[PDB]
């Protein structure tokens, strides 16, 4: 059984998401809004 | 085919022509056994969850006692009236029938009228007719006394703390009684009814005049 | 010494100073005294209402 | 009596309305008790 | 088995089947006793008296050969003493719970009677019931 | 009538019950109301102070 | 010994992840690893630490000394099963595995808990085995385990009342559900704070504070905190020892909305910096802005958004593009309108969002018992 | 003791009365329930917005 030939050869989803609209937006907010209180 | 239950020990105190005209402002003088019986009986019966969240093991059954005229059929015709739960009022030298059977079962229906009825209470008066301390197996007359107390000896520990079924029991004295009934689990809280005091004594004067 | 009721006076008076004077939990300290204390005297007439 | 205090103790909390058992109401339980040792 | 019920037929009483055990008579003596069950667990600063009951009770049945490794008879009889209100009964019921044995005390009682005997005119039928669970510890009140 | 015992003979159980009955049944759980009990006796010593 | 035990992990976490931070960590963790005789965790600790080269003769004596202890077990069960008390050698190693639980790896441990589960007939030694076996499986993160013991724990919480047994065990409840990122169910294991104790895991008491407000504070809305939090003398006194904690719950409640993204960065920086906390500060902070920006933007229909800069943190555009991806994310109940500019907002009726979590569910537990129905009958 | 707690009562009966009168329409100018109130505007819609909070 099981003979599968080959043509080709929680934890982890909430962070995902933080990860679907959040992947690389900013990261560290530290200094922006301190870089916004002189231009804002 | 099973049955609606059913007994004829007592009805339920049928409530229109049925409570004592008693009220707690009847009752001069009282101060420690009726906020204390207050806090033994309905309290548990309405306050449920402080019981339960503290967790302080509220009283299965409550003894009260001492010399007669002390109010004791008193306090339970004013609690009787007050109450809004069921009632249940036996007379408790009852269960010696002539026949056999007719008393362990005049026995269990009643607990089963107050477990299936609400969450009632149990009231039991002249219980040395009953709970003697000698016994003699040749009569019957004594034997079945015997089957009484076993069944309701048996029916007390047939509790799970979830059912808020109170049993109040008054006597005469205490000396003729088995401390078997008197277990924790069955009996806990015991209410000796001191003769009046000048204090006490006075508050039953201005009540009464 | 002897006495038992006299001290329920001084320490109600106690609890009469220092919420009077504004040092709360001071106060509170002093009335469970009175408490404690008025738990053991078998005739508080008008003393259990004064503390009431 | 050490048991006839620390189950009497809910009482207080309980005729205050409380949830949480204080350690004033065990001081004002053994004043009880300790009557009671001061009765006969 | 001897003392076991049965179902029966009725036409003409002939055997029909064999129905659950009953209960012992002593269950039902020591449920209507109802003694408060205990444990070391809840023992208050008993330790040197835990020490020495261990040595009486505890011993004689682990080991019953250690005794005869020097010659002397096992103990059989304990009195405890003091005041009331200081944790004899349920010291006495804890060691026969962890030493696993029938916990049986007497009262007197005549609502024990009818699970001794119809009249037992002595005290001696109990032995019965406690040679019938021989690992067993006899208890008694003042 | 009997004052009580502390439980000599087995005769005396149920007569106790029946005086109880009767304890019960004068002023418990009721308005006796327009029915009166008339008494006798030759020595008022042997009675119970309940009764 | 496993009551200073949590801390030994912390650093574990303190020693790998900050990858410019690992210095120290490595200095204290040797302080309290080539003493009282730990042994087996820290190979691949040390792997992710340097060479230490000469660590043998310290492997040697401290093996030397367990085997000290060991062997002296091996001493004391054949005079406890000699003369025998409640089964002495489960007895001392009901004493002595938990030492070997510390020392030896959980295997040492688990056998000789299992082992020694059915000695203590009285459940005071059993749930504080219980207690082991949930605190290991923590470090662990046995995520099964803890299942189990949870409720085995449980099934033995009812006898007695055991208080000291059952509140301190919505602790451990409280520190698994905030683990997991069920914050809901956190601050409502973190309901308490009264019967909580100067414990060993938080033994500052004002961090288990710190922690049922961060997690409180997402977990319940106004009317909660305008009576819990803010009228509790317990809550409130220890955060009085707090000048930045005070201030930031109170940011948030006195409607201090600029200065709330300044502590607001401290919070989260620290959690970002936290141990068991650094699973989620990238969730938390996300959630904490649009519930910030529900709060104020909840009053008005016709606010602006030039008002929002000034009035409630600096940077237009940054309001722009965060507003956006929120509506844009399906939250935050309103709909900006930007050549005008205004920002315009409605109400939703819970008829269609609570429909929405509802075809969520059914479609997830018709993907379950697809599944299992594809599982069965081959 | 009187004087501690006029405030905090001051603070329920002008909700109480605030309540009262914002009952029996849809919509209404702020200068109408100043005025009703006998009342500023600015201290009315910050409490107001404290209600809607
Ligand atoms: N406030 C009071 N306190 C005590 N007794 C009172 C009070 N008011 C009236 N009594 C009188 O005391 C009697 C109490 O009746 P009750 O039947 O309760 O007595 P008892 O204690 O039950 O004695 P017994 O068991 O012999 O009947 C009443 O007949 C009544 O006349
Ligand atoms: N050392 C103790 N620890 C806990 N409870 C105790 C202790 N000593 C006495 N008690 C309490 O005393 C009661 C038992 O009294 P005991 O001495 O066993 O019987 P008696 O008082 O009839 O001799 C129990 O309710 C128990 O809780
Ligand atoms: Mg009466």
């Amino acid at each position: 059984m099981s003979e599968k030939k080959q043509p080709v050869d929680e934890d982890n989803w909430d962070d995902d998401n933080v990860e679907d609209d959040f992947s690389n937006q900013l990261r560290a907010e530290l200094e922006k809004h301190g870089y916004k209180m002189e231009t804002s | 085919d099973v049955l609606p239950p059913e007994a004829d020990s007592s009805i339920m105190m049928l409530t229109s022509d049925q409570k004592p005209d008693v009220m707690y402002a009847d009752i001069g003088g009282m101060d420690i056994q009726k906020q204390e019986v207050r806090e033994a009986v309905e309290l548990p019966l309405t306050h449920f969850e402080l019981y339960k969240q503290i967790g302080i093991d509220p009283p299965r059954g409550v003894l009260m006692y001492g010399p007669p005229g002390c109010g004791k059929t008193m306090l339970a015709k004013a609690v009787a009236h007050h109450t809004t739960a069921a009632f249940i009022r036996v007379v408790g030298s009852e269960f010696v029938q002539k026949y056999l059977g007719e008393g362990p079962r005049m026995v269990r229906d009643v607990f089963r009228l107050a477990k299936e009825n609400a969450p009632a209470i149990i009231f039991i008066d002249e219980i040395d007719a009953i709970a003697t301390k000698r016994f003699d197996a040749q009569t019957g007359a004594d034997r079945e006394v015997q089957r009484i107390l076993l069944e309701l000896l048996n029916q007390m520990d047939g509790f799970d703390q979830n059912v808020n079924v109170k049993v109040i029991m008054a006597t005469n004295r205490a000396d003729t009684l088995d401390p078997a009934l008197l277990r924790p689990g069955r009996l806990d809280r015991k209410i000796e009814f001191p003769l009046p005091d000048r204090r006490q004594k006075r508050l039953i004067f201005s009540t009464i005049t | 010494m002897d006495d038992k009721a006299l001290l329920v006076e001084v320490q109600l008076l106690e609890s009469k100073t220092y919420h009077a004077l504004s040092n709360l939990p001071k106060a509170r300290a002093a009335l469970t005294s009175a408490r404690t204390t008025a738990n053991a005297i078998y005739c508080p007439p008008k003393l259990q209402a004064t503390l009431d | 009596e050490v048991k006839g205090v620390c189950t009497e103790a809910g009482m207080y909390a309980l005729r205050e309305r409380r949830v949480h058992v204080t350690q004033e109401d065990f001081e004002m339980a053994v004043a009880k008790v300790m009557q009671k040792d001061s009765e006969k | 088995t001897p003392n076991c019920r049965v179902a029966l037929r009725n036409d003409s009483y002939t055997l029909h089947k064999i129905l659950p055990n009953k209960v012992d008579p002593l269950v039902s003596l020591m449920m209507v006793e109802k003694v408060p069950d205990s444990t070391y667990e809840m023992i208050g600063g008993l330790d040197k008296q835990i020490k020495e009951i261990k040595e009486v009770i505890e011993l004689p049945v682990k080991h019953p050969e250690l005794f005869e490794a020097l010659g002397i008879a096992q103990p059989k009889g304990v009195l405890l003493y003091g005041p009331p209100g200081t944790g004899k009964t349920l010291l006495a019921r804890a060691v026969a719970h962890h030493t696993d044995c029938t916990f049986i005390r007497v009262s007197g009682s005549e609502l024990v009677q009818k699970f001794i005997g119809e009249g037992a005119r002595m005290v001696r039928e109990l032995f019965v019931m406690a040679r019938e669970h021989a690992p067993s510890i006899i208890f008694m009140d003042e | 009538g009997g004052r009580r015992f502390s439980e000599g003979t087995s005769a005396d159980r149920e007569i106790q019950r029946t005086l109880m009955e009767l304890l019960n049944q004068m002023d418990g759980f009721d308005t006796l109301h327009r029915v009166k009990m008339i008494m006798a006796t030759n020595r008022p010593d042997t009675l119970d102070p309940a009764l | 010994p496993k009551n200073p035990d949590l801390r030994i992990a912390q650093l574990r976490f303190l020693l790998s992840l900050p990858e410019h931070r690992g210095d120290a960590a490595v200095r204290d963790e040797l302080m309290a690893a080539v003493r009282d005789n730990n042994m087996a965790p820290y190979y691949e600790a040390l792997c992710k630490s340097l060479d230490w080269q000469i660590d043998v003769d310290l492997l040697n004596k401290m093996k030397k000394a367990n085997e000290d202890e060991l062997k002296r077990l091996d001493e004391e069960l054949e005079d406890a099963e000699k003369n025998l008390g409640e089964s002495e050698i489960r007895d001392a190693m009901m004493a002595k595995a938990e030492y070997l639980c510390r020392i030896g790896d959980k295997e040492g441990a688990l056998t000789a808990f299992r082992k020694t589960y059915d000695k203590t007939v009285a459940l005071g030694h059993r749930l504080d085995i219980v207690f082991y076996l949930l605190r290991i499986g923590l470090f662990y993160m046995d995520n099964d385990l803890i299942t189990r013991n949870t409720e085995k724990a449980k099934s033995l919480i009812e006898e007695g009342g055991d208080w000291d047994r059952r509140n301190r065990l919505k602790v451990y409840q409280g520190l698994y559900c905030v683990a997991i990122r069920d914050f809901k169910q956190a601050a409502e294991l973190f309901l308490d704070t009264v019967s909580t104790f100067t414990s060993y895991e938080l033994m500052d008491y004002k961090t288990f504070v710190t922690y049922t407000v961060y997690v409180s504070m997402i977990a319940l809305e106004r009317p909660d905190l305008r009576e819990k939090v803010i009228k509790g003398a317990e809550i409130l006194e220890v955060l009085h020892s707090l000048p930045a904690v005070r201030q930031y719950l109170f940011s948030l409640y006195e409607c201090r909305y600029s200065v709330f993204f300044q502590s607001l960065a401290v919070v989260e920086q620290e959690m970002k910096k936290d141990w068991l906390f650094a699973p989620h500060y990238r969730y938390y902070v996300r959630e904490m802005r649009i519930h910030a920006y529900s709060q104020l933007l909840e009053s008005y229909r016709s606010l602006t958004l030039g008002y929002m800069a000034e009035a409630f943190g600096v940077g237009v555009e940054f309001i722009d593009q965060e507003l956006s991806r929120f509506i844009a994310a399906g939250r935050l109940h309103c709909k900006i309108d930007k050549v005008n500019e205004i920002v315009e907002t409605n109400r939703p009726d819970s008829k269609n969002w609570q429909y929405q979590e509802t075809i969520k569910k059914g479609d997830l537990l018709l993907n379950r018992v697809q599944k299992l129905s594809r599982v069965i009958n081959m | 003791i009187i004087s501690t707690h006029l405030a905090k009562l001051y603070d329920n009966l002008l909700e109480q009365n605030l309540i009262r009168v914002i009952e029996p329409f849809s919509r209404v100018q702020i200068e109408h329930i100043s005025s009703l109130i006998k009342l500023s505007k600015a201290d009315v819609e910050r409490k107001l917005s404290q209600m809607i909070l």
